[PDB]
């Protein structure tokens, strides 16, 4: 509906172009795209006009002229719009491999992530100031991916009702947008905590959690009223799916920020690590070997799959295999904070083989 | 160095002053007190709920 | 009752030798750490060898090493002390100590000036 | 947010949701 | 010389009462309640769990009210609990963050403690504003302070890492009496019924039996292998329990000058560091090193239950005057009260 | 009534567990230290840089306090109440540069002893003058004592001060590698030990232990994290 209305004004302007341009084949609108005088016996290659949502402008089109070419049955002019469509047997086979990637990728990490939670609340030995961030990180985490599986089974995979264009189709998204906000700025969180641990003011103690709490759950909900309010005002689509607003970088652009920032807490951390490693002069044959999965445990922790893999690229190759290796990390890097920081710690192994033998 | 000697000497003269009773008697009298205040100890049968303050 | 007593000693020329013994009783010999410490005439107690329980780590001094050899025997309760090549800085009252506690790698004050688990000792004169 | 990292599943259900909400464009007789 | 003299006369005379204790013994222990059946399986579970200290816990000894239990832990903090409520009543700041002993009077108007500072402070808890104030700092000792317990409110026995034992007299703070005769720091003692005597294990290996009115060693007890972290008495006083490094517990007779029964196992290595009877003294419950606290029959050597659920080194256990609960402290900062 | 004597206790542990927080904030922000020395090792000057059974002395560097514990009236029997100081950030050992293998005994059992596993050591060799003069005349060796430092060379990160005979620098390097020696033999991240060549009048002596203090607790922290 609202689509359909921003196609048709595109294709007023498109008409509107060539009409002055005007002002052997010749000149002459045709539909979503008019051609100028051509030789005949050419085959004129455009790009596909984006108007339709099943259109994509990334494949080129076909025009014969011979006078254009005159569809044999109907007498009438007729271009080549095969490669413009969308192409139902892969392109949607393609997003359903991704379709359950997502379900089975966030039903895994609330598994492991409810386990992970349970034993840093009941576990009280293991409580600590890191402990206290990672459980906040692991809610957040939960409220994420249960949100996500609601969005996408109820909101997306039903047109009909997005064509009815709800109330709660808003509503769930606004809960989505400040949810991934939220489970964004506790990666920053956990980044700025773990920075002054080993970096910054290692001595100090009695790092204030107010200051996380307010950054983690407080100061995520400013940029997503700000936005949430100028979509409504000025680009309102069904549900709000759509993502070709520019208001959408009112919340990416601070969440873009705050990733980097994490990046750069990364190169901090490793850069330590590895200066605590030449003060005892270890062998280089390990030195590089912890240094590797220090870097790689942290990575699902802050959050670096978004800043080392921030545009995806052109190509159909790179960008069809950039979007398998993203969605499963984007999709189970719940699952890899919770065995890396819960199940695969030392700590709370030792503990939990106490207490089970035990009871 | 070697006053001390004759400390260790004589606390030993003293120790084996003592009339020491058998070790059957010991073990019997060790017993009979196990067995009167038997019925006397909490922690040697669970007694019933709301009877212990530690419910 | 813990108690060590040391055998064999006694003057000895310059560059001689002597076999030191330590005849345990009342633990468990297998169990324990085994130290050889040694008090000169007009100075304190100095630590000399150790044997571990079974016999592999062994460890001396610097300046009796290469010429004392600690060994034990746990099927006898028994410690030795090999002395060769002796020198007239090797004067003094060998004491057979004992650690602390059994299993344990640490070796706590078995060079005290009061130490329970150590024999009374026995005198080595090195000598004209 | 477009073609972003942070941004990639709001592509996903915007493409995704595309398939089901709209019907395949004629492109056979009568298309232009 | 005469120093050889005197150390052959003792050892004559060690032989002497090596053959009069033999000449005693014409039947085990073992062989004697042989015939009881055992007491079956103690399954005792964690009632209380007490979560106020920082630091480890050192050292805890039970009120005769059997409700309020005194702790000391090294972060220089005395806290009194009410174990039926676990409310803390007091928390007294120490003036030297090193104690590792901690003593309740019978009469609950005072609480001792202490430590690494030779000093035992005494702090009367019911003063005339309501607050906790030393009462009496009692100083004369050359090392540090291992274990003390009331006798009454006006005198205190302690044991020392300088090898001897005091008797103090509160009022004018001067010892009355001292308890040479141990070769090793003195680490646990134990009161009798009566007041009369207490018996001392030291790191020597070896306890001995004193007379609190004459202040004279009465007895000398040989059998372990290492040095001894508590010492306990029988509830009748006519025997009493040992802890050692050396991974047992032994049964000393107080008439017949020797041992009855050791508690030891295969797979047990760890040393004990506390050591307390059941009211009936049919139950030996002695802590260890592996974090767990093993239930003994004392009298038939065998093993009844376990206690296991501290994290941390079980530095101190016991069992109150009525004989429901057992106070168990660790290094985990943790008490847990077990019935 | 019962009730009432019930909120009393209710009430009065709020406030102790008040008191108890705030008792929390200067126990976690101060750090622990244990000095050992060993007979006129020269650990007295060590204090002078700024009867009774322990000692204390608080000094706070870069606004960061610490609290060292130096042992007073107590007997040479250390296998009791050693174990008093299991959680101190680290022990300060002081050495004076068989006297010398004394000091290699006691840091060896403590450096092995159960409830130390965890425990840094920070070690200053002191008595560097007299440890300089000594050697450089010769006149009682101390090949006697070690035999093992004739076939002993100077280190390859040895950085000697201008002015320092290239013989002393041969001396202090093969004192601080018996240490080393036996401190890498049972290291396994638990513990490290940091030393450091001081001398009786050295001021940077507290710097040098806010510096290693600094490197135990971001040890700590990386093994919590799994990351070192
Ligand atoms: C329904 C969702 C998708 C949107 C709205 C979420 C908020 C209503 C909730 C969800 C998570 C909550 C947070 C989860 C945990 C914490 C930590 C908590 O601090 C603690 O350590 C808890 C101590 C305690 O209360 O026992 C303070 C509240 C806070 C920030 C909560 C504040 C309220 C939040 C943001
Ligand atoms: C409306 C939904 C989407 C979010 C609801 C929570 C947020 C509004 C955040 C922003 C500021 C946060 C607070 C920031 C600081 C603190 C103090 C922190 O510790 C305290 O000081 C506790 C005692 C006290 O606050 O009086 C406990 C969490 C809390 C209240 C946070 C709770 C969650 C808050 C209210
Ligand atoms: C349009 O182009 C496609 C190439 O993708 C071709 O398969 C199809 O046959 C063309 N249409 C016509 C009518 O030739």
């Amino acid at each position: 509906p609202f689509l359909y209305v921003v196609g048709r004004k595109k294709m007023m302007d498109a008409q509107y172009k060539c009409y002055d341009r005007m002002q052997y084949c010749n000149r002459t609108w045709d539909g979503w795209l008019c051609w100028d005088d051509t030789p005949a016996g050419v085959l004129s290659y455009q790009f596909c006009p984006d108007y339709f949502p099943d259109f994509d402008p990334s494949e080129k089109v076909t025009k014969y002229c011979d006078v254009w070419f005159k569809h044999p049955e109907n007498n009438r002019t007729w271009s080549n719009y095969t490669m413009c469509n969308a192409f139902t047997p892969e392109k949607l086979k393609n997003a359903y491999v991704l379709y359950y990637l997502a379900i089975v990728g966030h039903s895994l990490s609330i598994f492991t992530l409810v386990i992970s939670l349970g034993i840093f609340v009941f576990f009280r030995s293991l409580g600590c100031q890191r402990v206290t961030l990672h459980k906040n990180m692991f809610l957040t985490y939960i409220l994420n991916s249960m949100i996500i599986i609601i969005h996408l089974v109820e909101v997306v995979p039903n047109g009909e009702l997005v064509r009815r264009d709800p109330v709660s189709c808003k509503i769930l998204h606004f809960f989505h947008q400040y949810m991934m906000a939220c489970n964004y700025f506790w990666m920053l969180c956990e980044g700025i905590y773990l920075h002054t641990l080993i970096v910054v003011a290692v001595f100090t103690e009695k790092q204030r959690l107010r200051w996380y709490y307010l950054l983690g759950w407080g100061f995520p909900l400013v940029p997503t009223t700000i936005h949430a309010i100028t979509r409504a005002v000025y680009f309102n689509d069904n549900c709000w799916l759509s993502v070709e607003t520019h208001l959408l970088y009112i919340i990416h652009g601070p969440v873009m920020a705050a990733l980097v920032v994490n990046f750069f807490f990364l190169l901090n951390i490793v850069r330590v690590l590895v200066t605590k490693m030449r003060e005892t002069h270890e062998a280089e044959s390990h030195m590089y070997l912890k240094a590797v999965k220090a870097t790689m445990i942290l990575v699902p922790l802050l959050g670096i799959q978004f800043v080392v893999f921030p545009w995806r690229p052109s190509n159909k190759m790179l960008g069809k295999i950039y979007d398998y290796v993203m969605h499963s990390l984007i999709h189970f890097q719940g699952f890899f904070v919770a065995t890396i920081y819960c199940f695969c710690n030392n700590e709370v192994q030792t503990t939990v083989k106490r207490q089970w033998a035990q009871f | 160095s070697i006053a001390q000697a004759r400390k260790l000497v004589e606390q030993l003269k003293m120790e084996a002053n003592i009339d020491r009773i058998k070790v059957s008697k010991a073990a019997a009298d060790l017993m009979a007190y196990c067995e009167a205040h038997a019925k006397e100890d909490p922690l040697l049968t669970p007694v019933p709920a709301s009877e212990n303050p530690f419910r | 009752q813990v108690q060590l007593q040391e055998s064999g000693g006694g003057l000895v020329q310059p560059g001689g030798s002597l076999r030191l013994s330590c005849a345990a009783s009342g633990f468990t010999f297998s169990n324990y750490k085994m130290n050889w410490v040694r008090q000169a005439p007009g100075k304190g107690l100095e630590w000399v060898s150790d044997i571990s329980q079974s016999g592999a780590s062994i460890s001396y001094t610097g300046s009796v090493k290469g010429r004392f050899t600690i060994s034990r025997d746990n099927a006898k309760n028994t410690l030795y002390l090999q002395m060769n090549s002796l020198k007239p800085e090797d004067t003094a009252v060998y004491y057979c100590a004992r650690c602390p506690a059994p299993f344990t790698r640490d070796c706590f004050d078995v060079t005290s000036t009061t130490y329970a688990y150590r024999g009374q000792g026995t005198q080595v004169t090195v000598s004209s | 947010c477009g073609n972003l990292s942070t941004c990639m599943l709001g592509t996903y259900t915007q493409d995704f949701n595309k398939f089901h909400t709209f019907p395949q464009t004629a492109i056979g007789v009568g298309a232009p | 010389s005469e120093l050889d003299q005197l150390r052959q006369e003792a050892e004559q005379l060690k032989n002497q009462i090596r053959d009069a204790r033999k000449a005693c013994a014409d039947a085990t222990l073992s062989q004697i309640t042989n015939n009881i059946d055992p007491v079956g399986r103690i399954q005792m579970r964690t009632r209380r769990t007490l979560r106020g200290h920082l630091a480890k816990i050192y050292a805890m000894h039970w009120g005769t009210d059997s409700r309020l239990l005194v702790s000391a832990s090294q972060d220089g903090k005395l806290i009194i609990w009410d174990s039926y409520t676990t409310n803390k009543v007091h928390a007294i700041p120490l003036r030297s963050s090193w104690v590792m002993t901690c003593a309740y009077a019978p009469s609950g108007n005072y609480v001792a403690c202490g430590g690494l500072d030779n000093i035992c402070s005494i702090y009367n808890l019911k003063t005339r504003e309501g607050n906790v104030r030393v009462s009496r700092e009692l100083a004369g000792h050359t090392g540090y302070l291992s274990c003390c317990r009331f006798l009454d409110d006006n005198q205190i026995v302690t044991s020392s890492g300088d090898t001897t034992c005091a008797l103090w007299d509160i009022e004018t703070g001067q010892q009355t009496t001292t308890f040479t005769g141990h070769t090793g720091d003195v680490m646990s003692l134990s009161l009798a019924p009566d007041t009369r005597l207490f018996v001392s294990g030291a790191c020597d290996a070896s306890a001995k039996l004193w007379d609190v009115r004459e202040g004279m060693c009465r007895q000398t007890f040989t059998g372990h292998e290492s040095d001894i972290n508590a010492i306990c008495f029988f509830p009748n006083g006519n025997a009493f329990a040992t802890g050692s490094d050396d991974a047992t517990c032994r049964l000393f007779d107080l008439r017949a000058d020797q041992e009855l029964m050791t508690y030891s196992h295969d797979n047990i290595i760890c040393g004990i560091t506390s050591v307390s009877f059941s009211k009936s003294g049919r139950l030996l419950l002695a802590g260890y090193d592996d974090f767990n606290c093993n239930v003994w029959d004392a009298l038939k050597a065998d093993r009844a239950g376990v206690l296991a659920g501290h994290d941390n080194r079980v530095s101190c256990l016991g069992v109150t005057d009525d004989g429901m609960a057992v106070a168990t402290g660790s290094w985990d900062s943790f008490l847990k009260i077990w019935n | 009534d019962q009730r009432n004597e019930e909120k009393a206790q209710r009430e009065a542990n709020k406030k102790i567990e008040k008191q108890l927080q705030k008792d929390k904030q200067v126990y976690r922000a101060t750090h622990r230290l244990l000095l050992l020395g060993a007979g006129e090792s020269g650990k007295n000057t060590i204090v002078k840089q700024m009867t009774s059974g322990i000692f204390e002395t608080k000094f706070q560097v870069d606004k960061v306090n610490f609290h060292m514990f130096d042992v007073g009236a107590q007997r040479d029997e250390r296998r009791k109440w050693i174990q008093c100081f299991n959680d101190v950030t680290a022990i300060i050992f002081v050495v004076a540069s068989n006297r010398l293998q004394a000091a290699l005994k006691l840091f060896d059992s403590i450096w092995n002893n159960k409830w130390l596993r965890d425990t840094s050591v920070i070690l200053f060799l002191n008595k560097q003058d007299l440890l300089a003069e000594k050697v450089l005349a010769g006149k009682s060796k101390i090949e006697d004592y070690f035999p093992e430092f004739a076939r002993y060379t100077t280190p390859e990160d040895a950085t000697p001060e201008p002015g320092e005979d290239p013989r002393v620098t041969r001396a202090k390097y093969f004192i601080r590698d018996e240490f080393l020696r036996i401190s890498t033999a049972s290291g396994d991240g638990r513990h490290y030990c940091y030393p450091h060549f001081t001398c009786s009048v050295d001021t940077e002596n507290i710097r040098r232990v806010f510096n290693d203090c600094r490197d135990i607790i971001q040890r700590m922290h990386l093994r919590q994290y799994e990351l070192l």
